[PDB]
């Protein structure tokens, strides 16, 4: 269900986005961003350093993480 | 009981004490015929009407349509009515008149506002550019 | 009729019914209305959610006398060039906003009556925290994700700040054992809720013991992603007399069934332990201790202004939809 | 960008004539009257303003009504049904989120059932030969406005709708558009038809003099008409409430 | 498997190609669909060799039969068959000639296509290519219309950033994408979702800002937290293509809609003033 | 307020009869020019050679339907 994407990057950060099914999607907060504790409690599976760095308004069910090099 | 209110030129209108109790000034006054030399009888009768329609009230923002139609008149008496409502200090009436004026100002350009309200413009042709500069982030 | 003859309190009562765009528009009518467009009672509560803006614009607006400034996820990537007077803001939200270090330093070097702050996601440094030391009235604070400052800075901040009610010093990605040690050593004594998650290889039972022996008033606590907390830490929390919502989620060193013993602390209400409990065994834990709430809310509340556009229960009147 | 504006102008000028309805059609029908066409269009604009539609929807709906009645006999009880069908077709063509068939079978006080409306739809699509993209005046007005104050356009559209309320069916939609635009311009600011429009559409003031005076006299007689649904609709500040203005007594041609 | 029945009619005619198209009609729900009405009306109004013609409309009680003009092969399968050898350049140029002619005609007659994709382009066995799928067409007079458009792989940044007006410069962008994948046999922007599509377009053409796109930072869905990508080499984007085509693509895939060349402006390009007329190489 | 009656009800069965008789024009010329029973979806004697080409040949457009452990790391997928 939890669909991941490849890594694409510029010279300074490395990014990733993740798509979620409906049930997890309907929980994402519309007000504040998240923290690693928070999205691990959601059910993401990835490393240390990934930061949830914005929300795309038209489609809330897509998360965007980035981390430095 | 009742009380006889006299306007600026002698139009003594008798009104129930429980109606004039709306006017906070008159309320605290009957705590301890009278002329109200700041109100002409014309506006005073409308004030009495508004109080009577509201006499048993509980005690945007959904202007009651009764007041709205009661407010469907031009500038001059609206001006005078607001001033009188202040002078007698009746809460809801001044509230709704203020809201009406606010909404009628809503939307129009500074030129239209200046024309309709008969405001003498000043300090122009060099500073309006600056004050507009103070408003880009809108 | 001469509506310019209107008295000032009547004019203000009129203007207290508008919306920010029109309030701006009318300011350009005549000098008296220009004065009355800014009378420190119209500018109680501002709102600039996501709007891009400029340092001088926000400086002027704050100097006008704002109280509750809500500006989350807004972008301020330009240098501040003007000076001001000490501001009057009391609640400030800046979560996740992309701002410059120099601009943020300049802005914060004026506010002193901060009753409530937020700085989630941002990046700080030594001058910023040194200036922030002045705020001797911080009820709340929130520094999640921030990074860059130093141990001397942290200890000075925590010493100067005495009334700190809730603290969320979470997830920072440059800390050290020194950082967490000096933190818990100098934490104020009234901390009702505190978060210290993330610091897996820096949280130690000695420091947790120091915390539980210094502060007796923890009510909400979380230590998520801590990999060196054992059941001795367990009995540590047993000295806490007000822990109502603990969450040790993904604390690996804890064997699941000792969680049953947590139910034995009297004043507990919830326990979020995501990660450790194998599925199905959640029902086992519920049966073992059915007087609690396990895994019923994913999201934190420790000094988060918004969880509902109202910041911290306050309503912003001047807004932009 | 003018990369297509003149070409579309010429195309519309060519199309407005092929779909031009017959003028004297109304006498051929046995039991309907021009008074009755006015009553239908009055109720129709009422219903249209109810559902929060667009004016071009009404333009195309009344155009379909005209082109239909000009070719088919009908009893008076079916006029409302045909008008509802025409408005539904116009909404389906132009409007974004079309009001459903349920709303239109409801607004008629259920004097008709759904299947009757569906069969009328079959019939009207059959007779119209599935050519519904007819030009209307409103497009010409909007094109003219490119060469602009909101009140001017509101008045111009007002006059166009007044024209469609009732000798205008003899003039082309472009003709009536020019007449309404010029008369509204004179009424609001007294300025005259600029040269560039004459270069564009080839129309001069002299050609539009007759429809101009027809529009002027109808403008004078409008405020005292038996029906003021368009007037009360245009009493709102959305149209700037401009329906209450004075009709100028005599032009300065 | 693959349900359906279709009929043909081939007796005596130059354009002897015909084909019947039936569409199911549910009687008591919304009646005739809006798409059917829009397609029928906007289609029986246009005549051109580079556009499929309609011959008659058959309206039964519960079924609609449309006497379309038959054709042999679309472009998806055509590229797939020659996905390893490539397509001759003059064939591409002639196909683009017919496409631009059709686009100029459609935009001159006040009709938007809004659904261009190589599944809606049909070629004949002689080199003529015609458009189809006028079900999304609408008669524009510029207002605000329907805000769900062609297809994620061929949309334009105007709609992705949720703009309010999308006047007839989107079909040009779609044509650019189609021509580029014609040349390189690779879809330029194979998006996963809308945000991935934006990121792909950025990484290919560099992050937009005020200098390149005027008034972009004021669009509803712009957030400077975007990656800071720079416009990469244009030649490496489409390697096997010459300089003249490189230019034409550069002014044919530009951000600002007003700074994007229209149909008739493109008709007079050098690369494009040279026009041949080959025939298709594979079976149709 | 818009919910009003203009003329009250009138017969509808004669309306059905009238509309169907109006529609009874597209039955002769259909068979005349196109030699196909569109009502019954059936071909006819010819002059238009009716075949059944299978869907694998013609482009799809002609039949398109309308619309302790648990380390904090990244395990790949």
């Amino acid at each position: 269900q939890i669909y991941y994407s490849d890594k694409y990057d510029d010279e300074e950060f490395e990014y990733r986005h993740v798509m979620l099914p409906k049930d997890i999607a309907k929980l994402v907060p519309k007000t504040h961003l998240m923290s690693e504790s928070e999205w691990r409690n959601l059910g993401v599976q990835q490393s240390q350093g990934w930061v949830h760095y914005m929300i795309h308004e038209p489609e809330p069910h897509i998360l965007l993480f980035r981390r430095p090099l | 009981p009742s009380i006889k209110l006299q306007s600026s030129d002698g139009e003594i209108f008798e009104v129930d004490v429980e109606i004039a109790k709306q006017s906070v000034t008159i309320k605290t006054m009957l705590e301890d015929p009278v002329p109200l030399p700041n109100v002409n009888a014309a506006i005073l009768k409308k004030v009495i009407q508004w109080c009577t329609h509201h006499k048993d009230d509980p005690p945007t923002d959904d202007i009651p349509v009764w007041d709205q139609e009661f407010l469907k008149v031009d500038q001059g008496t609206l001006f005078e009515l607001i001033l009188a409502a202040n002078y007698l200090d009746i809460k809801g009436l001044l509230d709704v008149t203020c809201k009406t004026v606010a909404n009628m100002i809503k939307g129009k350009t500074p030129e239209e506002i200046r024309k309709t309200f008969n405001i003498k413009n000043d300090f122009t042709e060099e500073e309006e550019a600056q004050v507009r500069k103070e408003n880009q982030w809108c | 009729v001469s509506w310019d003859s209107l008295p000032d309190e009547l004019l203000l009562g009129i203007f207290s019914c508008l919306c920010l765009p029109e309030l701006l528009k009318v300011s350009g009518v005549c000098k008296r209305w220009y004065r009355l467009a800014s009378d420190e009672s119209l500018w109680q509560t501002l709102d600039l959610t996501g709007k891009n803006l400029h340092p001088d614009v926000t400086g002027r607006l704050l100097s006008q006398g704002v109280i509750a400034f809500r500006c989350p996820r807004s972008f301020m990537d330009q240098p501040l060039a003007e000076h001001f007077s000490p501001f009057r803001v009391q609640h400030m939200d800046l979560s996740n906003s992309v701002i410059e270090v120099s601009t943020l330093h300049g802005i914060l070097s004026q506010c002193s009556k901060l009753q409530n702050l937020s700085l989630e996601g941002l990046r700080l440094s030594d001058p910023i925290v040194n200036t922030l030391a002045k705020n001797s009235n911080l009820v709340r604070l929130n520094l999640s994700g921030c990074s860059g400052f130093s141990e001397f800075a942290l200890q000075t901040l925590l010493s100067s700040c005495s009334r700190l009610d809730e603290l969320n010093l979470s997830w920072c990605f440059d800390f050290t054992e020194k950082h967490v040690q000096v933190a818990v050593a100098h934490v104020s004594e009234t901390i009702t809720q505190l978060n210290l998650s993330g610091y897996r290889k820096n949280l130690q039972k000695s420091d947790l013991s120091t915390l539980v022996r210094r502060c007796p008033n923890l009510v909400h606590l979380d230590l998520s992603d801590s990999v060196m907390l054992k059941n001795d830490c367990f009995q540590e929390f047993f000295q806490l007399n007000y822990l109502q919502h603990l969450s040790l989620s993904r604390c690996y060193d804890i064997i699941p069934e000792t969680l049953l013993e947590l139910g034995e602390i009297p004043t507990l209400k919830t326990l979020q332990v995501f990660g450790i409990v194998p599925d199905g065994t959640l029902q086992l834990l519920k049966e073992a201790l059915p007087h609690l709430q396990i895994n019923c809310s994913h999201f934190t509340t420790i000094a988060r202004p918004t969880i509902n556009q109202e910041i911290w229960g306050i309503k912003c009147r001047l807004t932009l939809q | 960008v003018p990369d297509y504006h003149e070409d579309i102008h010429t195309y519309l000028r060519e199309m407005e004539v092929k779909c031009k309805p017959k003028v004297g059609y109304m006498k051929k029908q046995p039991d309907i009257t021009n008074s009755m066409r006015a009553i239908l269009v009055d109720w129709l604009v009422e219903v249209g303003e109810e559902y929060k539609l667009q004016n071009e929807t009404l333009h195309l709906a009344v155009n379909y009504i005209d082109r239909f009645l000009s070719s088919m006999s009908v009893l008076r009880g079916k006029l409302q049904l045909v008008g509802t069908a025409a408005m539904l077709l116009a909404s389906k063509f132009e409007e974004i989120y079309p009001p459903e068939v349920a709303e239109f079978v409801y607004i008629t006080d259920d004097t008709y059932t759904k299947k009757q409306v569906l069969r009328m739809e079959h019939l009207v699509l059959k007779v119209l030969t599935f050519d519904l993209a007819a030009p209307t005046v409103n497009q010409f007005l909007t094109q003219y406005f490119l060469h602009a104050n909101c009140k001017v356009e509101s008045l111009a559209m007002f006059l166009g709708e007044l024209s469609l309320i009732d000798p205008y069916l003899k003039y082309l939609p472009s003709v009536i558009a020019g007449a309404a635009f010029h008369l509204a311009l004179y009424t609001v600011t007294g300025q005259s038809w600029p040269e560039s429009l004459i270069r564009k559409t080839g129309y001069t003031l002299e050609s539009l003099k007759p429809c101009l005076m027809d529009l002027h006299q109808t403008y004078l007689k409008a405020p005292q008409h038996a029906q003021q649904s368009i007037r009360e609709k245009y009493k709102n500040s959305k149209y700037h409430g401009v329906s209450l203005l004075n009709p100028p007594e005599t032009l300065n041609l | 498997g693959t349900y359906g029945v279709v009929y043909k009619a081939r007796n005596k005619l130059t354009g002897e190609v015909v084909a019947l198209k039936k569409i199911r009609l549910d009687t008591e729900t919304e009646g005739v669909p809006s798409t059917a009405i829009r397609e029928i009306s906007l289609l029986k109004e246009l005549n051109h060799p580079n556009i499929v013609k309609l011959l008659d409309v058959i309206h039964t009680e519960n079924k609609l039969y449309l006497v379309f003009e038959f054709l042999h092969q679309d472009l998806k399968k055509f590229m797939d068959a020659s996905a390893l050898t490539g397509i001759p350049l003059p064939l591409i140029k002639s196909y683009l000639f017919q496409l631009l002619q059709g686009l100029a005609f459609c935009h001159s007659h006040r009709v938007l296509h809004r659904d261009l994709k190589p599944q809606n382009l049909l070629i004949n066995t002689e080199g003529a290519i015609k458009l189809a799928d006028f079900g999304l067409a609408r008669a524009f007079g510029v207002r605000t219309y329907t805000h769900e458009v062609v297809t994620l792989w061929y949309r334009a940044p105007e709609i992705l950033l949720g703009c309010k007006y999308y006047s007839t410069a989107v079909d040009i962008w779609s044509l650019g994408c189609i021509f580029a994948e014609m040349v390189t046999r690779r879809a330029l922007f194979p998006g996963d979702s809308e945000i991935d599509q934006l990121f792909r377009i950025f990484r290919t053409l560099g992050t937009p800002d005020e200098v390149v796109w005027p008034g972009v930072t004021s669009m509803p869905d712009y957030k400077p937290s975007f990656p800071k990508w720079a416009r990469q080499d244009f030649s490496k984007v489409v390697p096997p293509l010459d300089e003249d085509g490189r230019s034409l693509l550069s002014q044919m895939l530009h951000y600002d809609p007003n700074k994007r060349i229209s149909a008739k402006a493109a008709l007079a390009h050098p690369f494009f003033q040279d026009v041949t007329k080959p025939v298709p190489h594979l079976r149709l | 307020s818009a919910c009003r009656n203009l003329f009250g009800p009138v017969d509808h069965e004669e309306l059905t009869r009238d509309l169907e008789k109006h529609c009874r024009d597209m039955e002769e010329a259909s068979q005349r020019k196109w030699n196909f029973d569109f009502q019954n979806h059936k071909p006819l004697e010819g002059k238009y050679e009716w075949q059944e080409v299978e869907k694998g040949s013609l482009p799809e457009f002609y039949y398109r339907p309308p619309r302790a452990g648990s380390v904090e790391q990244t395990p790949k997928k």
